[PDB]
Order: structure tokens, then C-alpha cells, then sequence
């Protein structure tokens, strides 16, 4: 019970310079936002938002799939703590979507989520894609049961 | 004789009050 | 009885001319007593398919207000909407995704799979469906 | 007495 | 609507036409009506015989409106008749570029060049990839948000503008995949403001992605321009192909 | 910030 | 004709090992793939090498597949007259 | 009112119709069409799509053939109705995957039909053909569906359902080839050359239609069969416990070493040995689909029955140019003009890379044997030969061991080559031959006249001239002996010394070069 500390901290080590400590980071404040949800957590993770939207700026495509793999239940442990905090996660959710779709257009491949649009161990960018579209269906899932 | 100065200055970005810099690697 | 040559005219059909003049009509009798657009629905769905801009954003209003009367047609008005946001014209699509949130919020059971393509539209398509979505579940709570 | 990472 | 047809007559009469110079020529007649001061913006459409009267009498009286939503069909008619024509595409294409449907106008763009050559598998002939064509998807491609693209379009230019691409480059909210498309640039110059900004932005993996990719030997700006002209022509290819991948 | 007397908790107010 | 002829002067069954009749049943089930013409078909099964390497449910199993290429289905044009 | 209240219940009346009673069925048959008849909508793309959609057998098919009779002596626009209709119910939420595999499969019997048949669709013309043609678009998404009897059923209907008055829109048909190339991939995966059958089918049809059409299949197909995915099908490729066992067993001391360098011990040295048998099989599949689509139909019966039809020059430069482009992009020594050895020194490293890539893939190999039944692909393909010819020179000179075949893969691969050059008819037959003698020569030996090779191609350097066209056949020809040079000359007599010198045990092989 004594962890809510945590939210004193949670920005310095967002700007800590390691890849492994800022996905940590991100992870932690997700599940803080589930447990206590404070308007000092709301600062926070509007600061982490920003922050993610920072590293899609500023990130290469290998590093971009192991930053962005496992913090995307953070994004729908955000979009459950706050339903203010919204339209920031679509609008992130739908360029980190579309430039990953780039991405896969550039080099060749062969499942091919363009053709898949109507609707294993792959290429990263294949599973970047399928993990943003499944989070996308989690927080619809969410939103829906959540009354 | 003075050589270069790295920063580590605040990034602004729009969609831990507009203050917040994530630190480079030195 | 009354309403029989009207959706013939619709139905026999095929100049824009007429169509919107017919339209126009069918909006002048939705204003008073709108409950008659039932006898007009699958008109209204392949005019909804169509590709006119002011025959398209009548078929919305008809549509929001046949919705509005009974929210029980969604379910026949889903498949039509869905291939209005799986066409390729890039204009039924940007239509479709204006009048988005008042059919998932009127839907309520199929909202789900009309966001998700929505997002897969923005996806893979260059628009941005994000307002439009955030407004739709903000909207739903 | 060292409250964090020495760099920064 | 005095005259020999209604405006529903003669577009059911060229409906059932098909004739393909008739219906071009009809269609330019079409699209030159429309480009005569419909509006305030001067976009005017390729076109590829142009001698309809500039003078315009009973200007007031005409509907623009009408003759959009005509041309407009008409276009729809020729395509579904074929879309195997560079003009027709380019027509529609500028159409879609005039009501700002940047995306639809950068698909039938790339459609255009995969009619007029076999999937870019030769060089784009520049009679259809003129320098204002170049420009309208430069404009579109800059209000899609895809900077990378298009600064690899003001490549394309036969003179290139450095300073819309730097333009370019300037903002941070890009969309299009940066250090993937540092492998199809193949200017030095874009190269170098690319590894400055890069170094200015504290941005070190990516600046070491544009180093290594300067560093190709493929490209020098000393070569005895064969292997230039060769080397620029292959990356056209293969960024063509990943737009049309991507596209459609 | 009080790391022993939880958020959702009264002050102690003098 | 000429292939089986072939095919059947090259394996001897006594003296061939496992090894040999399968890689040779097949290449033949292969050449039985790449065939169109179900005349083919049928005189490539009837083959008595072919009847020799491959066992009848392969084969029968094949010979299904390839008649399974057949669209021959009968339908009738004229409506019913419940009267 | 019985209509009209019957109109909410269309759907199960059909239901009763497919369950088949004794008569019930006709008498709801003619009760559908006169309520199809009698309502203004007209119902009948919905009484079609559910019967459609449920059916799964030629009686029920008949039954909807003989209810469009009555309703296209009734009406019109049933057919484009109806597949909108559908298709929008499939790509809906609804529509169940057996639901909507019996549908498809449902159309491809028809098509099927009408493509035959000679009296039942001259009386019922229906044009399933022309209509699919008109719904060709949204097929492509049910070819990548999940459902393998859904993607099966869209493979059959795609592959026996013919194209519209102008062939295709280039953005169908970049998504029809690109989903072709995928299901053909995972048809490879999954079933075999049977379940790929009706893919190639699709693909040779789609690409017979443009030769623009037909670059696309090609470049596609062969830069996904050379992705790093798909090609093992082809060629082949912690606290607690640390303080549990901790501390150096000194315990009020240092540990004994002082770091690390890394993670340590890469983990997991796991070598590919799936199989070699039937990926010879898949190799014979994937080639004869490129030989059909590289085939001119032509139609002229060359010959009696012996005639082999000509290949497409055109089809096989596309292929000869994707495959440069996939291997190797360099292109600095491109030109065709072949620089010298001094200049392959200098330029060493990009034929390693080259020769790595042709030892991890083998199917290089059988691809430029097309390339060799190719007249000018060799041409074309002058980078890859020359780099292979670089990597060879440099091994056979790092080679000690007095024989040959202590290195089993470049003997293979030398003499793969040479036949490569021979059958592409850059080099006289005695040069064909030295990859016979390839297999007991020395290795400086081979080395010398590899480079004997090289210098006599430079004198002779590879064009696209010179390949002369008969109106016999279509079969380019370089005539040898008219290019001055004409045979090896001094590279022969070289030859002839070396086999002279090495009369030990090539006697045979001097018998079959003998005098050009």
C-alpha cells in the first residue's frame, strides 16, 4: 500500500536515458493509474503520452518495435483510469498505426495487413501492427463493457 | 579551446508541467 | 398507398436530376410524419451506396431520422454502412465517417466492430478517423 | 546521499 | 436550360457513347468549362488539347456547380469504360486534388504511373510525370504529412527545391517512416541537411543510419554518371513500388 | 509526500 | 507412353530399395499433379506401375482430387409447375 | 397481409425450402417468387443470397436456378443486387464461415457451369461470369481470410471466374497478384502442389491478360520466394538462483572474476535439417508455374506433338532484372562490358556477399537455369555471373588441398555454373565440357582456365546484339565463328595443354573435346 510514492518519482525516471527504464517506467505508471487515479496521476500520464509521442518522433524501426511492444497495455490501462485522457491515445494510437503501415510497405513482405485491412514468429513491424490493432479492439471491448 | 556543449534541454511537444526533457546518452 | 409512386420513381430511377428532386420530396414528408421511411429503407441503401454528395448526405439525414423514429432497423441498416466504410471512392467513406458517431451511439451492440473498422480504416487508408472515434466513445462513456 | 543517477 | 440537350439528355448520350476520342475530347471541353474562373484558386488541369475559347460571355448565367458534378460523372463513365489511360487518370486525379481529397489523389497519381509504365519497372516517362504533376503530389503529399516522401518527390523534380524540402524536414510531426526511406533517398545534399538536423536534434541511431547511408558506395557525386543514372534509376523503381504498395 | 498515510485519507489539519 | 516406358526399363521392383519406389511413386504422383487432361489421368493410373508403387487408397485418393477438377453438374431451367 | 407479413419471414421460408419436404418445397418455391414478384423491394437478392448461402447441394442449386427463371422473366438486376447484398452481409459481422464457404463455393459450381454447359445457360443466361467480374474487388480480402475453406473457395471462384471487357483496374490488379503470391505461399505451406493447383491457375490467368500484368506476377512472386520467410521451404536457412549457487564458495572474499563481456554463450547453435525430399518437389512446383506464366500460349502446335513452345524473352528479362535487383542492388560494374581481374580485386567484397547468398539459397540455381533457357537473360544476368565467377576464382586460390573434392559445394557449384554459361550459349561446347573435366582436375588447374573463361568472355563480352531472330524460330541465335574471335583460340590450346598435361586420367575427356 505504501507504493503511491511512486508518482514523485515517475518523471525522473521517464527521463531516464535507458530504453528498458522508460518502458519500465510507462509500465508502472499504467498499473498505478489502474489502482489510484489522482489528477497528480493524470499530470503524469500526460507527461508519459507526450513523452511516447517524443520516442515515435525520435526512434528507429528495430528499437521501435522493442520500445513499443510491451507498452501498448499501458495505453489501455490509461484509457480505463481516463476517459479525458482520450482522444491523445487515439490520435497517438492511429500515427504510431499508420507510420508502422509505412514501414511494412517500404520492404517486402508476405502476410500483408494491407490486403488483411477488411476484416507465430513474424517480421517485427508485422507484429507491431497486429499488436496496435489488438489494443485498439481491447479499449472498444473496454469502453463498451465498462458502462 | 572550448570545445563542444551537449544538452540536455527541454524538448516542447504538443498533441511535468512543459518543463521535461528526456535525457540524452553522453 | 400514397407512398407507392414515390419509390417507384426512386426505384426506376437513374438521373441525378431526378433522384435529388425526389429526395427533396421524401425529405418534405419525412419533415411531417417521418415514421413512412420504413417502405423506403432499401432505397435508401443503394442510394446510400451511391455516389452523389448531396444524395449521400440526404441519405444520412433519412437515415438518422428513420433511426431516430425506430432504433430497431439498425441491424438492417449495419451491412450497407459497412461497405460504405469499406469502399474505396475516398468520399462515401469520409461521409460515413462524419455521421459515424450518431450510428454507433444509436447501434449500441454493434459499435464495436463498426469502430474497429473505422480505425482500420484510418489504419491503412490516409484519413484520420481519431476525433470522430473519440467523440463516438466519449459519447458512450 | 545520492538521490539518483549521477549524470542527470 | 435553353439549348438542344438538357444537361441529363447529353449526359445519358455519352453515356452510351464509348468512343474513346470523342469522349476525350468531349471530356477536355468538359474540364476546360470548368477550369474558366469556377472559383478563386488557379488550379488548372492538364490537359492535352486546348483550343476551346478563353472569352467567356453569359459567365453569370453558367453553373460551375453543374458542370463539376458533370465532368465529374463523366469521368467516372470513362474510367469504368477503361482505366488504362494516363490522361483520364491524371484528369480525375486533379479533380480529387481540386476537392482536397489528397489521399484518392495520390492513389490515382500512382495509378497514372502504373498505367504509363509496366510497374515501374522502366523509367517514368516525363510527358506524363511533368514537373507540375510532380509539384501537385509534392502539395498533396505535404498536406498528407508525409515529409519523407515528400522530400523523395522533390527528388523526383527535375531541378530539385531544397528549400521546400528542408521545409520538409523542419517539422517533427512527421508520418511516413523516416529512417526507412533514408535508404531510397540518393541526394547528398538532402543527405547532409539530413545528418546536421539529425545531430542538432540529438537524434544519434538515426544520424548513424544517414552517415552509413552517405557512406554507400554506390553513390559518390564523382562517378562517371552511368552508374549514377543507373543507381538513381533503381531507387525510383523500388520507392515507386513501395507507394504503390502502400497505396491501394 | 506522506508515504504512510495513503491518498484517499483526511488531512490532519493544524 | 514413352516416359512409362522409360519409368519402367529404369526400376527393376525386385532389386530397387524403399528409398527408390517412393522418390519414383513420387515423381509419377507429381506428373499426375501437373496433369490437365483427365484421359491422362486416367491412363497414367492405369499404368501397372503406377498400380505397383502406389497403393489403391493413394491412388484413389488422387484420381478423387483430379475428378474433383470436374464442374459436370446438371441443373434444370425450366420452373416448377406446382399446378 | 399475408404477404407483407410473410416479407419479415422470408429468410426461413427458404429455410423449410432447402429442408426439402415432399412438396412443401415447390409450394414454397412458387410462394417466394410470387411474394418476390408481389413486394416492391422485390426480395429477391435476399431470398438468393440466404439460398445461396445455405445451400450445399446441386438440387438446392437448381431450385435458385429455376427461381432467378422465374425472376428474371419477372425482373431485373437480381444478380448485381444480389452480390452486394452478400458480399456486404460477408464482410459484415454475419455470415459464418461455413455460411459463407458454401456461398462461394456455391458460385464457383456456377460459374463452373455456365463456363460449360451448352443448352442450360443458353436458356437461362445469367452471366455469373460478367457479375463476378464486376465484383472482382472485394474477392482478395476472402483470399487472405483465415478460413482455409473460405480461402479455398475464393482460390476456385478467382481461378475459373474470367475478367471484364477492359482486363483490370492496375490497383486490382497489384491486390489480385499480391494476394495470389500470398495464398500460393501459404498453399505451399500448408497442403502441397495439390492445394496450389488452383493458385497457379489463378496466377497464369491473371498474368496472360497484360505484359505489364505479367511483370507484376513475376517480380512478386520471385522477391517473395526469395524473402526471408519462405525460403526454409525452398533452400533452408534468474536472481534467486544466482544466490543459490553464488559467491565462489569464499564467501567473506571477492568472487573470483571480475565481469562479464555480454550475455555469453549464444545459446542456441541449432542447425535446419527439416528435410531435402519434396522440397525437390516444391522446387518442380514453384518452377513449372513459372515456366507457365513465362510460356506464350501461341497456339501453333510447333512440330507434330514434339515441339517445346518458346518462352517469353520479355517475361524472363523481368525475371533475370527482379532477380539483380533482389540479390545484388550495386550496380557500379553493371555494364555489360566485363572489367577486368585487376578490377574484380578491387571489387571483391560484393561478390562474397553474392556467393553467401547463392550457398544459403539453392533455388538461385534452377532460376538461372531458366535464365540459360533464356536467349538474352544471360545478358541481363552478366552482374550475378561475374560475381560468382569472382567468389569462385578467390576460393579456388585460397585452396591448398592437392584434389578437388575436399570442397564439396564449389565443385557443385563451379560446374552448375559453367553449364549455366554453356546452355545460355555464351561459350563454345568444349568450354560446356570443362565443367565435365571440372571433377578431376586440380584446383590451380581449374583456376587457370576459369580465368581463361573470363578473358575469353571480355574478348567476347555478352550483348543484346548479335542474339540473331529466325522467323523459324523464335529462339534467338548467336551464330559462333562470325564474331572474329569466334573460338577459344589460345583459350582452347590452353585447354589442350592442360588436358595434355594431365593425360593420366582424362584421356576419355580429351576424346570428347577432340577437335573443334
Amino acid at each position: 500500500p505504501s507504493m503511491h510514492i511512486c508518482l514523485d518519482f515517475i518523471p525522473e525516471l521517464i527521463a531516464q536515458p535507458e530504453l528498458e527504464k522508460q518502458i519500465f517506467a510507462i509500465q508502472l505508471l499504467s498499473h498505478l493509474c489502474i489502482q489510484y487515479a489522482l489528477p497528480k496521476s493524470l499530470s503524469v500520464a500526460r507527461l508519459a503520452v507526450n513523452v511516447m509521442g517524443t520516442l515515435l518522433t525520435v526512434l528507429t524501426q528495430a528499437k521501435r518495435y522493442a520500445f513499443f511492444m510491451p507498452t501498448l497495455p499501458s495505453l489501455v490501462s490509461f484509457c480505463r483510469a481516463f476517459p479525458p485522457l482520450y482522444e491523445d491515445i487515439m490520435s497517438l494510437l492511429i500515427q504510431i498505426g499508420q507510420v508502422c503501415a509505412s514501414d511494412v510497405a517500404t520492404q517486402t513482405r508476405d502476410i500483408d495487413p494491407i490486403i488483411t485491412r477488411l476484416q507465430g514468429s513474424m517480421d517485427p513491424d508485422v507484429q507491431l501492427c497486429h499488436c496496435i490493432e489488438r489494443t485498439v479492439i481491447e479499449i472498444i471491448n473496454m469502453s463498451v463493457s465498462g458502462i | 579551446g572550448k570545445k563542444v556543449v551537449q544538452e540536455t534541454g527541454i524538448k516542447v511537444r504538443s498533441r511535468e508541467y512543459t518543463g521535461f526533457q528526456v535525457a540524452l546518452l553522453n | 398507398a400514397e407512398m407507392a409512386p414515390y419509390m417507384k420513381r426512386l426505384s426506376r430511377g437513374q438521373t441525378v436530376e431526378d433522384l435529388l428532386e425526389v429526395l427533396s420530396d421524401i425529405d418534405e414528408m419525412s419533415r411531417r410524419r417521418p415514421e413512412i421511411l420504413s417502405f423506403f429503407s432499401t432505397n435508401l441503401q443503394r442510394l446510400m451506396s451511391s455516389a452523389e454528395e448531396c444524395c449521400r448526405n440526404l441519405a444520412f439525414s433519412l437515415a438518422l431520422r428513420s433511426m431516430q423514429n425506430s432504433p430497431s432497423i439498425a441491424a438492417a441498416f449495419l451491412p450497407t454502412f459497412m461497405y460504405c466504410l469499406g469502399s474505396q471512392d475516398f468520399e462515401v467513406v469520409q461521409t460515413a465517417l462524419r455521421n459515424l458517431p450518431e450510428y454507433a451511439l444509436l447501434c449500441q451492440e454493434h459499435a464495436a466492430v463498426l469502430l474497429h473498422r473505422a480505425f482500420l480504416v484510418g489504419m491503412y487508408g490516409q484519413m484520420d478517423p481519431s476525433a470522430q472515434i473519440s467523440e463516438a466513445l466519449r459519447i458512450l462513456h | 546521499t545520492s538521490p539518483s543517477y549521477s549524470p542527470t | 436550360t435553353l439549348g438542344i440537350m438538357y444537361r441529363s439528355e447529353l449526359l445519358s448520350f455519352i453515356k452510351k457513347l464509348r468512343e474513346p476520342l470523342v469522349l476525350t475530347i468531349i471530356l477536355s471541353l468538359f474540364v476546360k468549362l470548368h477550369n474558366v474562373r469556377e472559383d478563386i484558386v488557379n488550379d488548372i488541369t492538364a490537359e492535352h488539347i486546348s483550343i476551346w475559347p478563353s472569352s467567356i460571355p453569359n459567365l453569370q448565367s453558367v453553373d460551375f456547380e453543374a458542370v463539376a458534378i458533370t465532368v465529374k460523372e463523366l469521368v467516372r463513365y470513362t474510367l469504368s469504360i477503361n482505366p488504362n489511360n494516363h490522361s483520364w487518370l491524371i484528369i480525375q486525379a486533379d479533380i480529387y486534388f481540386a476537392t482536397n481529397q489528397y489521399s484518392a489523389a495520390l492513389h490515382y497519381y500512382l495509378q497514372a504511373g502504373a498505367v504509363c509504365s509496366d510497374f515501374f519497372n522502366k523509367a517514368v516517362p516525363p510527358d506524363v510525370y511533368t514537373d507540375q504533376v510532380i509539384k501537385r503530389m509534392i502539395k498533396c503529399c505535404s498536406l498528407l504529412n508525409c515529409h519523407t516522401q515528400v522530400a523523395i518527390l522533390c527528388q523526383f523534380l527535375r531541378e530539385i527545391d531544397y528549400k521546400t524540402a528542408f521545409k520538409s524536414l523542419q517539422e517533427q510531426n512527421s508520418h511516413d517512416a523516416m529512417d526507412s526511406y533514408y535508404d531510397y533517398i540518393w541526394d547528398v545534399t538532402i543527405l547532409e541537411y539530413l545528418t546536421y538536423l539529425h545531430h542538432k536534434r540529438g537524434e544519434t541511431d538515426k544520424r548513424q543510419i544517414a552517415i552509413k547511408a552517405i557512406g554507400q558506395t554506390e553513390l559518390n557525386a564523382s562517378n562517371p554518371e552511368e552508374v549514377l543514372q543507373l543507381a538513381a534509376q533503381r531507387r525510383k523503381k523500388k520507392f515507386l513500388q513501395a507507394m504503390a504498395k502502400l497505396y491501394f | 509526500t506522506s508515504p504512510s498515510y495513503s491518498p484517499t485519507s483526511p488531512s490532519y489539519s493544524p | 507412353d514413352f516416359l512409362l516406358e522409360v519409368c519402367s526399363r529404369s526400376v527393376n521392383l525386385e532389386k530397387a530399395s524403399e528409398s527408390l519406389k517412393g522418390n519414383m511413386a513420387a515423381f509419377l504422383k507429381n506428373v499426375c499433379l501437373g496433369l490437365e487432361d483427365l484421359q491422362y489421368v486416367f491412363m497414367i493410373s492405369s499404368h501397372e506401375l503406377f498400380i505397383t508403387l502406389l497403393k489403391d487408397e493413394e491412388r484413389k485418393l488422387l484420381v478423387d482430387q483430379m475428378r474433383k477438377r470436374s464442374p459436370r453438374v446438371n441443373l434444370c431451367i425450366k420452373p416448377v409447375t406446382s399446378f | 397481409p399475408f404477404l407483407d407479413a410473410l416479407k419479415n419471414h422470408v429468410g426461413e421460408l427458404c429455410g423449410e425450402t432447402l429442408r426439402l419436404e415432399r412438396k412443401r418445397f415447390l409450394w414454397q418455391h412458387q410462394l417466394l417468387g410470387l411474394l418476390s414478384v408481389y413486394t416492391r423491394p422485390s426480395c429477391g437478392p435476399e431470398a438468393l443470397g440466404h439460398l445461396l448461402s445455405r445451400a450445399r447441394s446441386p438440387e438446392e442449386l437448381s431450385l435458385a436456378t429455376q427461381l432467378y427463371a422465374g425472376l428474371v422473366v419477372s425482373l431485373s438486376g437480381l444478380l448485381p443486387l444480389a452480390f452486394r447484398s452478400c458480399l456486404a452481409r460477408v464482410h459484415a459481422g454475419t455470415l459464418q464461415p461455413p455460411f459463407t464457404a458454401r456461398f462461394l463455393r456455391n458460385l464457383a459450381l456456377l460459374v463452373g457451369w455456365e463456363q460449360q454447359g451448352g443448352e442450360g445457360p443458353a436458356a437461362l443466361g445469367a452471366h455469373f461470369g460478367e457479375s463476378a467480374s464486376a465484383h472482382l474487388s472485394d474477392l482478395a480480402p476472402l483470399l487472405l481470410h483465415p478460413e482455409e475453406e473460405v480461402a479455398e473457395a475464393a482460390a476456385s471462384l478467382l481461378a475459373i471466374c474470367p475478367f471484364p471487357s477492359e482486363a483490370l483496374s492496375p490497383s486490382q490488379l497489384l491486390g489480385l497478384v499480391r494476394a495470389g503470391v500470398h495464398r500460393f505461399f501459404a498453399s505451399l505451406r500448408l497442403h502441397g502442389p495439390p492445394g496450389v493447383a488452383s493458385a497457379c491457375q489463378l496466377l497464369t490467368r491473371l498474368s496472360q491478360t497484360s505484359p505489364a500484368g505479367l511483370k507484376a506476377v513475376l517480380q512478386l512472386l520471385v522477391e517473395g520466394a526469395l524473402h526471408r520467410g519462405n525460403t526454409e521451404l525452398f533452400g533452408g536457412q534468474t536472481n534467486r538462483r544466482h544466490t543459490a549457487a553464488v559467491p565462489g564458495p569464499g564467501g567473506i572474499w571477492s568472487v573470483f572474476h571480475a565481469g562479464v563481456i555480454g550475455r555469453g554463450l549464444k545459446p542456441p547453435k541449432f542447425v535446419q535439417s527439416r528435410n531435402q525430399q519434396e522440397v525437390i518437389y516444391n522446387t518442380q512446383s514453384l518452377l513449372s508455374l513459372l515456366v507457365h506464366c513465362c510460356s506464350a500460349p501461341g497456339g501453333t502446335e510447333c512440330g507434330e506433338c514434339w515441339g517445346a513452345p518458346i518462352l517469353s524473352p520479355e517475361a524472363a528479362k523481368a525475371v533475370a532484372v527482379t532477380l539483380v535487383e533482389s540479390v545484388c542492388p550495386d550496380a557500379a560494374g553493371a555494364e555489360l562490358a566485363w572489367p577486368p581481374e585487376e578490377h574484380a580485386r578491387a571489387t571483391v567484397e560484393r561478390d562474397l556477399r553474392i556467393g553467401r547468398r547463392f550457398r544459403e539459397q539453392p533455388l538461385l540455381f534452377e532460376l538461372l537455369k531458366l535464365v540459360a533457357a533464356a536467349p538474352p537473360a544471360l545478358c541481363y544476368c552478366s552482374v550475378l555471373l561475374r560475381g560468382l565467377l569472382a567468389a569462385l576464382l578467390g576460393h579456388w586460390e585460397a585452396s591448398r588441398h592437392p584434389d578437388t573434392t575436399h570442397s564439396p559445394w564449389h565443385l557443385e557449384a563451379s560446374c552448375t555454373l559453367v553449364a549455366v554459361m554453356a546452355e545460355g550459349s555464351l561459350l563454345p561446347p568444349a568450354l560446356g565440357n570443362m565443367h565435365e573435366v571440372f571433377s578431376q582436375l586440380a584446383p590451380f588447374e581449374v583456376r587457370l582456365l576459369l580465368l581463361s573463361v573470363w578473358g575469353f568472355l571480355r574478348e567476347h563480352g555478352p550483348l543484346p546484339q548479335k542474339f540473331i531472330f529466325q522467323s523459324e524460330r523464335g529462339r534467338f541465335i548467336r551464330d559462333f565463328s562470325r564474331e572474329g574471335g569466334g573460338e577459344g583460340g589460345p583459350h582452347l590450346a590452353v585447354l589442350h595443354s592442360v588436358l595434355h598435361r594431365n593425360i593420366d586420367r582424362l584421356g576419355l575427356f580429351s576424346g570428347r573435346f577432340q577437335a573443334p
